[PDB]
């Protein structure tokens, strides 16, 4: 008999190209979301140093009231 | 290979990439490229094997 190694009927394909999922928000949308965030980041920053300024008036109030 | 098949090269089959302009990124990308038709080779290689002699 015969008993090299030899190849068993045939061998499936193997996959043999690029292949690139490419996806991830392609740059209008997320240009969109950077700029919105920003935004966020803006409008909650008025509202806090608003709020702050409020707070320094109330402490200048302390300053002059105690002075003398 | 293509040229003058020296062996039994002429019996399985591939394509040869080419480099665009003179820039190594063309070089390197044709080496990634041979690398892949060398996957190919061995596929085929792996198919057609005759269990003759040593």
């Amino acid at each position: 008999v015969k008993q090299d190694m030899p190849p068993v009927g045939g061998y499936g394909p193997i996959d043999y190209k690029r292949n690139l999922p490419r996806r991830g928000l392609s740059g209008y949308s997320m240009f969109a979301v950077g700029i919105g965030a920003l935004l966020f980041g803006y409008w909650s920053m008025m509202r806090w140093n608003r709020e702050r300024r409020r707070l320094q008036i109330e402490d200048f109030e302390a300053r002059i009231a105690l002075m003398p | 290979r293509k040229t003058q098949p020296y062996d039994v090269y002429d019996q399985v089959e591939f394509d040869v990439p080419i480099g665009s302009r003179g820039d190594c990124y063309d070089r390197y990308l044709c080496r990634v490229e041979e690398m892949r038709q060398s996957i190919r080779i061995i596929s085929q290689c792996l198919n057609k094997m005759p269990p003759g002699e040593i």
